[PDB]
């Protein structure tokens, strides 16, 4: 983005990463690095120690802290001390944390200089107009009994893995695929992500997936018309490159993470079809009824309603009985799915060795 | 074809007809007619033995009127040989003509200048020359005759200066004969020529024989470091149908952009989601007739 | 130069020429020694098969309409390949359009 | 692909009489309307008139 | 081609070539081997 938008030379630009560690030889320029590399208190390599010596010994004029919400962390905090910068600009979309340490940014970086009005940007067309909805999935009797008679870690997986959310997600996938939408289905639970993806015949990307397979699946999502839905784990929340998406379905979440909720909303807020009149992107949060997921979903949406978004509650999807292939409709298959969810949890001497 | 190609063809034809024999004329005219030509092709057209074309090809290569390519192919009978292709390199050939005729003029000037210094003398007994500068070291005591240093014989007069007018006449007769050459050089230096090679020369080939063992397809190697227009004519009646089809596509766009029911209207009150013209035209025709009476092997495939 | 070239037909060398002024258009292949003359009338041509420039041996296949008729033209230079295939593609596009619109009419 | 209606091609007919003279001696004698229009649209005459 | 201009004549030839010339990793998405397509270009 620097080399594209501004008249900065590649000889004036430098990158401090694992593969790239050479620095600019001019008297001034650009260096882009990561918080973990800068604040790595571990025993770093000699050349990276030399680069850190260069960064510390130079008096920097400007620092851009991208995703400044992670700055108040335990030792991401010290990157504003180890780098003596005259000006510090923290750029973010999600200025929330689930602890009270978000207010330490007034002492780390500075005061809250600017907040964008997301509704004003949406009505000016700078970001997409999203229809935020919360889809209530009533649990079955057997899954609710098992949800009551388990501890919290099994309870999480058991309200995620209910068949009603399978049916609602499958119906929404079919409906928006008929409408011609690029759909991202976010779920932090890896087992739930894989089970939904194998049940629905759509590709899934999570942490242990190889990078070449991830790039191939993302290219298929961007260009292939038969691949209109991708299932993403928490790899999709962090700043990775994603294709243009207009529909999003949130199956599971990481407790009441408002930052993750707004980061998921941001993946569809930048849709290309904003210039089309009457276009609307769609956000769905599929939540099991009468569980702690409702509590966590309200906690997550508390930040998005501060931005102006209204989450319409959907207790009924018209067409849930007319869908031909409904996942886990039969009681015997529901019992089988319950059983799977419950059963989830001197050089010569060297030849000896 | 191209006018500069015509001029260089006539220049090569003129120089091979002037400074070269008839067999050279035949070979170079075959090269100018068929753009590339292998040895069997020259044999088939000209009925010329390999030993007879030997001096011909050797002279034409040593003057660079033609050049050779050493490409071997793979015929279906697998009796491949490293055959040779003969073609013409137009810019190198014309540059060779300019250099040859230019330096020929240069040492013709040198020869007439050497004639233009006075003749000197030569000794008939020893067959050695002695110019006027060193003959005066060899004059006698009687101061009348130049005597040879070895033979002791009176030096006789040479003829370097009596033939100066003859050399000037020969120069003139060379020039008026080579006037077409210089005119062609002026035209091809005023205009711009394409530097052709074997690969370029394959483009305008007229083939020489049917059962040719020489295959003109080029074989590239690695490691050597030495659209369509379609129309839609309509009778202006189906254009209304096409406008209707574009309107149709507009309402499928409307259902692409349509707001869903569960977003447009509240879902609280609903249940929880879970498991005859022919004959009257004949009468018109009859009435019109009555009125008128009243006035009266498989390989790669590509979709191209 | 665009309508003339050298090619190999049935492992026999000859000259390919485009007769476009005549209706219907023709490709005439003449044997250089006068042994034979092959003609292709372009109205009864369905499709053309070509080979990419990465391929070594250059074939051009003509498939006609009614057992379909198949013709093979072995080529030598890529410029002859290019101009022959683009002239042929344009004229068979015109003839296909004419056949389709006469069927529709 | 391009769309050619009757009023459209007639508009070519009055605004360019040279195309009309090309039509008259060619379409009932040698070759037909769609391939004639393809030849004309691929010709230099269309570019020079445009 | 580079001596004709030394001699003063215009060289019709350019200087020749003699003077100065030059994985597959593992797939986790095993349920659509053959449904996804390769995209080496945009
Ligand atoms: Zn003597
Ligand atoms: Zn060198």
């Amino acid at each position: 983005q620097f080399l594209q938008w501004c008249t900065l030379q590649p000889e004036n630009c430098a990158v401090f990463t694992s593969d790239n560690k050479e620095m600019f030889q001019t008297e001034s320029g650009l260096v882009v690095s990561t918080y973990s590399m800068v604040a790595n208190t571990r025993n770093r390599s000699h050349d990276s120690q030399k680069v850190m010596d260069f960064l510390t010994g130079r008096e920097w004029g400007f620092i851009i802290l991208d995703e400044v919400h992670v700055v108040p962390a335990a030792m991401f905090r010290r990157v504003v001390s180890t780098i003596a910068a005259h000006a510090k600009l923290g750029l973010t979309a999600t200025l929330v944390r689930e602890d009270d340490k978000i207010g330490d940014l007034n002492f780390l970086i500075g005061p809250k200089l600017y907040e964008a009005n997301w509704m004003e940007l949406s009505q000016k067309g700078h970001i997409a107009n999203v229809q935020c909805a919360e889809v209530w999935c009533p649990m079955t009797a057997e899954f609710y009994q098992e949800y009551l008679r388990e501890t919290a870690r099994k309870r999480m997986l058991l309200y995620i893995m209910n068949p009603t959310k399978f049916q609602a997600c499958q119906f929404l996938i079919q409906y928006h695929e008929r409408r011609g939408d690029k759909i991202i289905v976010f779920s932090d639970n890896v087992y739930a992500l894989q089970e939904y993806a194998l049940k629905m015949g759509k590709p899934f990307i999570y942490g242990s997936t190889p990078q070449q397979e991830r790039m191939n699946i993302l290219q298929n999502f961007q260009y292939n018309d038969q691949i209109n839905t991708i299932f993403l784990s928490k790899v999709g929340d962090t700043s990775i490159d994603l294709p243009e998406a207009t529909c999003l379905i949130q199956i599971s979440s990481h407790y009441g993470s408002r930052r993750q909720e707004a980061q998921r909303l941001g993946r569809i807020l930048r849709a290309k079809r904003r210039n089309d009149e009457g276009f609307n992107a769609f956000f769905y949060s599929l939540v099991s009824k009468d569980t702690q997921e409702m509590y966590y979903s309200t906690k997550r949406q508390a930040f998005l309603v501060d931005q102006g978004y209204a989450f319409k509650v959907i207790t009924h999807l018209h067409g849930m009985e007319n869908i031909p292939n409904l996942a886990y409709a039969s009681p015997r298959e529901r019992r089988e799915l319950l059983q799977e969810v419950l059963l989830k949890n001197h050089p010569l001497i060297r030849k000896m060795y | 074809d191209r006018p500069i190609d015509d001029i260089v063809k006539n220049l090569l034809k003129f120089v091979v007809r002037g400074f070269y024999g008839g067999s050279f004329v035949l070979v170079l005219d075959a090269i100018l007619f068929h753009s590339v030509l292998a040895e069997d092709d020259l044999k088939q057209l000209l009925s010329i033995n390999k030993t007879e074309l030997g001096p011909l090809i050797a002279r034409l290569r040593s003057d660079r009127l033609i050049s050779i390519h050493k490409q071997r192919e793979y015929p279906p009978n697998s009796k491949s040989v490293e055959r040779v292709y003969y073609y013409v390199k137009y810019p190198h050939a014309i540059d060779a003509i300019k250099w040859k005729v230019h330096q020929v003029v240069q040492r013709l000037k040198d020869d007439l200048d050497k004639n233009s210094e006075p003749n000197g003398y030569m000794c008939p007994i020893c067959l050695t020359k002695y110019t006027q500068l060193e003959a005066v070291q060899l004059l006698n005591f009687d101061r009348t005759e130049f005597l040879c240093s070895l033979c002791d014989e009176p030096l006789v007069e040479d003829d370097s200066g009596k033939k100066n007018k003859e050399k000037q006449d020969k120069l003139n007769r060379l020039m008026d004969q080579i006037q077409p050459i210089i005119d062609s050089l002026k035209k091809i230096d005023d205009s711009r020529i394409e530097e052709n090679t074997f690969e370029i020369a394959l483009a305008r080939l007229i083939p020489p024989q049917n059962q040719s063992h020489a295959a003109y397809t080029y074989n590239p190697k690695k490691g050597s470091t030495m659209a369509t227009l379609h129309i839609n004519i309509t009778t202006a009646s189906d254009e209304v149908a096409q406008r209707e089809l574009q309107e149709r596509q507009a309402e499928e766009k409307r259902k692409q952009n349509a707001v869903p029911e569960w977003h447009k209207q509240s879902t609280i009150g609903k249940t929880a989601l879970g498991r005859e013209e022919r004959e009257n035209e004949k009468t018109l025709n009859d009435y019109y007739a009555a009125l008128a009476k009243k006035q009266a092997l498989e390989d790669e495939f590509e979709d191209v | 130069m665009s309508h003339s070239g050298a090619a190999i037909f049935e492992k026999v060398s000859g000259i390919i020429a485009i007769n476009e002024d005549v209706s219907p258009a023709e490709l005439t292949w003449r044997s250089t020694d006068g042994d034979k003359v092959h003609t292709v009338v372009l109205s009864t041509i369905d499709k053309l098969q070509a080979t990419p420039a990465s391929s070594e041996k250059m074939m051009l296949r003509l498939i006609g309409k009614v057992k379909p008729q198949r013709h093979m033209f072995s080529f030598n230079n890529r410029t002859v390949m290019d101009n022959i295939k683009m002239t042929l593609q344009q004229i068979i596009s015109r003839y296909k359009d004419a056949d389709i619109y006469e069927e529709k009419r | 692909n391009v769309n050619l209606s009757r009023e459209k091609i007639l508009n070519i007919f009055e605004n360019y009489p040279i195309v009309k003279k090309a039509y008259t001696d060619n379409v009932p004698k040698n070759f037909k309307e769609p391939e004639f229009w393809a030849r004309f649209f691929s010709s230099k005459l269309f570019r020079k008139l445009r | 081609p580079r001596k004709l201009q030394d001699l003063g004549l215009k060289p019709a030839s350019v200087d020749p070539a003699t003077i100065k010339r030059q994985r597959k990793g593992k797939i986790t998405n095993t349920h659509m081997t053959g449904i996804l397509k390769d995209y080496s270009h945009r």
